[PDB]
């Protein structure tokens, strides 16, 4: 959902008050790629043990 | 209805035009130069003429 999906680009072009609104639709994004990776790996885990 | 602890007031006087540069996130000649407020500034802004 962000502009651009490199950090360096939003924080380089818009006002602090206006990047803030995009760097935390990658942070939010990233958040819930990590949660769905961590999730998979408990579960394989479990195929494992 | 909801009161604060310390107050604090800044007195002035700046040209029409100045005065949509004085907020938080906001850039121009009084914000880069003389009177800034910060980006995450909470207060009111009171004018008249």
């Amino acid at each position: 959902g962000a502009i651009s999906s490199v950090l360096n680009d939003i924080l380089s072009r818009l006002d602090p008050p206006e990047a803030e609104v995009q760097i935390d639709r990658l942070i939010t994004g990233r958040l819930q790629s990590l949660q769905t990776y961590v999730t998979q790996q408990l579960i394989r885990a479990a195929e494992i043990r | 209805d909801l009161c604060f602890t310390n107050v604090y007031a800044d007195s002035f006087v700046i040209r029409g035009d100045e005065v949509r540069q004085i907020a938080p996130g906001q850039t121009g000649k009084i914000a880069d130069y003389n009177y800034k407020l910060p980006d995450d500034f909470t207060g009111c802004v009171i004018a008249w003429n």
